Order: C-alpha cells, then structure tokens, then sequence
C-alpha cells in the first residue's frame, strides 16, 4: 500500500515538473531517478503476480488497490509523462489472472483506453512504447477476457475493433503483426 | 419367480470356466445373455449379471481376444464397438465391474502393438469427459470446484483405478497419457 502512495506521489511530482517545464525535464538526475522509482514498482508489482498461484485472492487484494493509484494516475498525467511499463504490467496480469479480471476490465479500459489512443492516433511515430505496449495489453484482454468485448456498448466496442486495423497498418512491424 | 431361476442357472454356469473354455458358442450365448440381462430393471438382475460377467471374464479371459471357430474377429471388439448400448442402463458401481471385467479380457492380449490399440479404445469414452473437464480447467480453474464436474473425476478416476487392477503393467499407456 504504501509503495503505491509513494508511486504515485513520484508519479504526481513528474507529471507537474513536465507541465510547467515540458519534456526536457525528463534529462535530469532526479526525474529519472524517480522515474525508476515508478518502473521497479512495476517490476515488482508484475514480476510477483507473475509467479503468484491463487488468482481470486489476487484479484480481490492486489489489484483494486493497482486502480486508483497506477491507472487513475496514468489517466491523470500529462502525455509526456505517462508510463508506458504502465500498460506492459497491466497486460502481464491479464495473461494471468484471466477470467478473475474480466470484470474489471470496464474500470481499467476506461482509465487507459481513450486517453492513450489520443496519443497514438495522428501519425505512426510518436510514442513508440506506448504503441506497442497498448497492443499487447488489447491482445492480452481480447485473449483470455473476451466477454469484456460484450459486456461495453456496440459504441465502445466498435471504437476497440477500428483500433485494431489501426495496429495492423502500422509500419513498425511488431505493431501490424500483434495487430 | 423366472429371475430368481434364471440367478441360479447363471451361477451354475460361472462355476464351470471348464466347460465354457471347451464350447465357445455356449460362452458366446452365455456372455451375451448377460449383456441384455444389464438391462434388465428387475430387482437384482442387474447385479447378478454383472458379477457373473466379470466372472466369466477372469477365468476364460484368453478366449475373448483370440480368434474362435466360426468367427472372424475376437469378441473383444464386438464388445469394445458397443461399451455404450450395452452398460447405458446400468448405475455407478456396476459401470466400473463392467470395465473391470473388460479389463481382464485386455490383459490377456500379450501382443504389445494388439494391446495396446485395445487399451486406448477401452478406456476412449472415459477420456472424452477427462479432457473435456481438462480444457475447461485451461481457462478457469474455478471449475474443479464444481460439484458436479468434481463428481464426475471420481468416476472416471475410480474407472481408472479397476482398469488398472486388471490389465497390468501394460496401463502405463493411459496412467502415462494423464499422471
């Protein structure tokens, strides 16, 4: 718990200093010193559901509290600096906990969804992490938490299935081929 | 009155392997009177057919996978293409004497290629709800806490477990396909 207040008292400190400053901030000993803060805390949140073996506990202890502290905040930042480990440690736990999340996935698609496909929906450039880790984690949920597709709205639903042709016609060819 | 008369003549004629290994026609009449009597919804009959079945079984198990005088194909397989029409009527426990008897049959074929085709066919309808309840568990371990699915385990394992008391060594081939 407190690992996640601090996170996200880093990730708030960043966030700030990028809006007031714009992205040169991130050139600097203590930015990236509090931006690997914020990506161990990732590795060790990921790294440990990974190998956990009781996924219900998991998903009714470990991972609301992920919620408003790592995806509510990513929602928050500013472009510049959102985590894009962020949607890679969401996508592991998916591929694990499987059938135990999918009813959480209107929550978390909310929070990264929409905001993070503004970020990549003009060209096929910028933010390159943050493509490829977006698909891996539409994969992961498309994979093993289906009925989430059925759950949203045909309007929500539909916004999901054009991200996909959106993937595919990438050049990067990791990102048309997950795709 | 013509069920307990008809107990009587089947128990005198389990008693006598002697004369059924001499007169494979009568063994023939005899085997297959025990299949309709499994259907049979008189009180008993159905269990004093099976226990002459497995009966049989053991003490003529030779006769059963070898190519008798006036055939073309060893009685095992008319029995194994039929496991279904024959033991559809009968409960739990008798289902398992049933495989069990079979299973004495099997262990006589010690022809390893032979024995082995008969071993996988013998224990086919078994496997199907096996893998079935194993694919299911591949998405959502929450299953192997339903009661029924759980029900049907111990049937299928306590299947197994007779099978094996009959055929021998020779069932590592299916302890092998499921340890």
């Amino acid at each position: 718990l407190d690992m996640l207040n601090v996170y996200k008292c880093l990730s708030e400190n960043i966030s700030a200093a990028i809006q007031a400053n714009g992205e040169m901030v991130t050139k600097q000993p203590l930015i990236r010193s509090m931006r690997t803060v914020k990506r161990e805390t990732l590795k060790l949140i990921s790294g440990w559901v990974s190998r956990s073996n009781d996924p219900q506990m998991v998903a009714e202890n470990f991972v609301p509290p992920l919620l408003d502290a790592v995806l509510i905040d990513y929602q928050r930042n500013v472009p510049a600096a959102r985590e894009p480990e962020v949607l890679s440690t969401m996508a592991i736990i998916v591929n694990k906990l499987g059938g135990h999340i999918t009813a959480e996935i209107p929550q978390i698609f909310d929070a990264v969804f929409e905001c993070t496909l503004n970020m990549i929906n003009k060209d096929f450039e910028e933010y390159p992490e943050h493509r490829t880790n977006f698909f891996l984690l539409l994969q992961a949920v498309n994979s093993h938490c289906f009925p989430a597709f059925l759950a949203i709205p045909p309007a929500q639903f539909k916004l999901v299935l054009d991200s996909i042709i959106w993937a595919f016609k990438h050049t990067m060819r990791n990102v048309a081929d997950t795709g | 009155n013509k069920a307990i008369i008809a107990s009587n003549i089947m128990y005198i004629v389990g008693q006598y392997p002697r004369f059924l290994r001499a007169h494979w026609k009568f063994l023939k009449t005899v085997v297959n009177k025990l299949f309709e009597f499994m259907h049979e919804t008189h009180d008993g009959v159905q269990d004093m057919a099976c226990d002459t079945f497995i009966k049989i079984a053991q003490k003529c198990r030779r006769h059963f996978v070898q190519v008798q005088v006036g055939e073309v194909m060893p009685f095992i397989d008319e029995i194994l293409n039929n496991i279904n029409t024959i033991i559809c009527d009968l409960q739990p426990q008798q289902v398992h004497t049933f495989y069990e008897a079979v299973g004495y049959m099997i262990g006589a074929q010690t022809d390893q290629t032979v024995q082995e085709h008969l071993i996988e066919k013998y224990m086919l309808l078994p496997n199907q709800v096996w893998d079935s309840i194993i694919q299911q568990a591949t998405k959502n371990v929450d299953i192997l806490k339903d009661p029924e699915t759980v029900k049907q385990l111990g049937s299928i394992l306590k299947t197994n477990v007779r099978a094996c008391k009959a055929v021998g060594h020779p069932f590592v081939i299916q302890l092998g396909r499921i340890y």
